[PDB]
């Protein structure tokens, strides 16, 4: 019934809220630190922020959070990205006061104990370990440190040789740099903005300028080779995409769908992605492939992402590179570039559908922006990409500077110089 | 470990806003794209 | 008083022998297996049999063997390089004998069982652990597989994740395959050549071609970097060098002398050393600096070694660099010339006064060319270096596809675009 | 671990035919250059 609601404090931080009709209401604030804005010395620290959610802090014991949280049946996550670092709050219509100021607790009064921090720890080498099961992750990782050198190629998860060495003052100056008024945007999916503005006037005045972690982007080809024992091998081939929410990368998008291989079939073959068609013609029976596509504030990275078997990383290989030169060439028909869009736009759609797609969404374009673009704006933004347009970002792929990142055995995949 | 022998490989990430986001939440907890 | 004498057979392996003066003789059968020698699918195996030689064999127990050496107060080493394997066997003049049936049973008659073999298996980590600990060797090492794509980047030391996946049979065809008598040469330093043939003759005749492992070379300029928590930091610069045994080789190991900085002075600092004063004068108090050079039969790697601490990374490597920028200027004098050669010189003379230093001098160039070059005719080969050759040995550095490795805190070292 | 924080420091890699040589012995063992 009513939209959505942004507003920019003096500190500058966002804040909206849409008071919905469904039983459950969804608070989150998204602090501005990612991965992004640690250094060599303070890599990891983050990771380990992430994990520590839950610990004492001035107004509420570790045992009262938890528990409290449960009393009710909320759930409390807390998301990040290179760039960001969303921390969701969930709970039922009549808990989110119980919620909140929980919220405010783990976000402005933590307390780093030496014991506390300590004990945590140890989660660290959990928490990387389940989440390095999947090729995906260490590969995307890896890209990511070759493709940068210095500020998004720090990595999400805290480097092994750290570890133990995370030290509570460093959670406590992360906190105090990054965690603050002009990084910040409260999101509200089930709450009245009046009575939200109070709140994050009251609780959410801290300062602290950007980058005082050492805020910068930087591109460099590069390339990080890991090798395995395992049949399949996944690698990553990437240049300089266009940053975020900018013309150029918009086009990206819709170049990267026209080759995009996310299967939308369960069992079922893409008729439509290219990379599949053309790498399937000359590639075996068993194999897997396609575009990748990633898009952040001051830089970006598009190219694809190939599982070939030891013998056939190549022939894959290089297979998607020339279709992706194809269109670099000229060689591309409007029917295919209308079919993309409302690929994209369906998917933009059905990203948004959803109450978290939706907060998640919300956050975001706040963090960038600073107001929410509806629906059908955005909607109108990817629709104006030319044919050409699209063609001419390709032609930048094939014509930039690569950066790639395998795993397995690499007996058969390509390096630079190859391709 | 879950065996990837057959056509059924369908794993690449590329989303809208989000990329490469990792969760650690109180009660679940994953890694997305 | 006798000197020296090879003897090529019909198979092609090399035989020496020197009935010296003192107590002490020491066979050493040189196999051409290096680490070069292994593929995706092999690699680690040399290392797990430079591990295995006390195993059982056809006709010595692991027991016997290691027993029997002890009863007799002998020792048996397993040395090897990326490019040979020496297997030492030293002993008392009146033992030779029954140390060598050791010494063939061990190399020709090896029993991998089952059980036997994966007991070692863990014995990798072991050996991999203590070794690495030493920056210089995982730098080192670093080195070789980024600079190199295929064979001479693989590494001495099993990678972690092959480790209690060595198999028997894997070693079985690693010694069939490599430990032949086209790649042998026996050598001596206190038995008979005569009775040394003989024995030669009637163990050492096995047939096996070179490059079933995959033999070929060929360099690739790359970089790899390793983050630490280390104050200090290591990294190397280094491109393709020239060949073993060849002038241009030669040239640039007199030319590595010119910069060269391995202190012949206790608590003393280089005087002689131009990269030191060069490195010095721009750089802090604290820090250390050498020449490398490395020469292998089918490409070398020349370039120089750092170790300064966080901060000063850079201005050190670069300052190396510039400095090994100026030679290639053609700024070079007669002075340093001779001096660096007659470092060299004695060099090379102190390498071989010793009988392990002999007896691996022999062997080496067995292997190489297929005879002994004495020692004079070396001398004298060093000195046919021009003083002009030498600098453009050097030109070739600077204008060469650059391979860099290092490791510790990596906010100050340079890139490859950075120098 | 042995400390590393003085002039001291003298290691870096080149001999003449053994390059980066690594030996295992029955009784002893290291590594070298």
């Amino acid at each position: 019934p009513q939209d959505l609601e942004f507003t920019r404090l003096p500190n500058g931080l966002v804040i909206a809220s849409l008071e919905n009709y469904a039983p459950a209401s969804r608070i989150g604030l998204f602090i501005k630190a990612g991965s992004r804005y640690e250094n060599s010395n303070n890599l990891g620290t983050s990771h380990l922020l992430r994990l520590a959610s839950s610990l004492t802090t001035k107004g509420a014991s570790s045992f009262k959070i938890t528990r409290g949280i449960e009393a009710v049946g909320g759930k409390l996550s807390v998301t990040s990205t290179r760039e960001n670092m969303a921390y969701t709050v969930e709970c039922l219509r009549d808990d989110v006061d119980i919620l909140m100021e929980f919220l405010l607790n783990v976000t402005t009064a933590p307390e780093f104990r030496r014991w506390e921090v300590a004990a945590l720890q140890p989660q660290l080498r959990i928490d990387k370990a389940v989440a390095l099961q999947n090729p995906q992750a260490h590969v995307i990782e890896n890209l990511h440190a070759a493709a940068y050198r210095n500020a998004l190629a720090n990595s999400l998860y805290c480097p092994d040789y750290r570890i133990g060495k995370v030290t509570p003052v460093e959670l406590h100056d992360y906190v105090q740099n990054h965690f603050t008024s002009a990084r910040m945007a409260l999101i509200g999916l089930g709450v009245s903005h009046p009575v939200l503005k109070q709140v994050a006037e009251q609780f959410l005045n801290i300062r602290g300028g950007l980058g005082l972690s050492g805020a910068k982007a930087k591109y460099h080809g590069g390339e990080i080779r890991e090798q395995n024992g395992d049949s399949l091998v996944h690698a990553a081939l990437v240049a300089e995409s266009a940053a975020i929410g900018s013309a150029e990368a918009n086009a990206f998008s819709v170049l990267q769908h026209v080759l995009g291989a996310g299967p939308h079939v369960k069992r079922g073959s893409n008729a439509t992605s290219s990379l599949y068609q053309a790498v399937a013609k000359g590639v075996h029976q068993p194999f897997d492939v396609s575009a990748f596509n990633a898009s952040y504030s001051d830089s970006g990275l598009f190219g694809f992402y190939t599982i070939s078997q030891a013998a056939s990383a190549g022939d894959v290989i290089k297979a998607a590179y020339n279709q992706v030169k194809t269109i670099a060439q000229g060689n591309l028909s409007n029917p295919d570039v209308q079919a993309a869009k409302n690929k994209l736009k369906a998917g933009y759609l059905m990203s948004v559908e959803s109450s978290e797609g939706f907060l998640d969404e919300v956050g975001s374009q706040a963090l960038a922006a600073g107001s929410y673009t509806p629906p059908s704006t955005v909607l109108q933004q990817i629709d104006a990409v030319a044919d050409a347009d699209v063609i001419n970002a390709a032609k930048k792929f094939v014509s930039g500077r690569k950066s790639m990142a395998a795993s397995g055995n690499l007996g058969h995949t390509p390096f630079i110089d190859e391709l | 470990k879950r065996s990837v022998l057959c056509r059924e490989s369908l794993r690449g990430q590329a989303a809208g806003r989000p990329l490469v986001a990792s969760v650690s939440l109180n009660v679940p907890a994953s890694v997305r794209y």
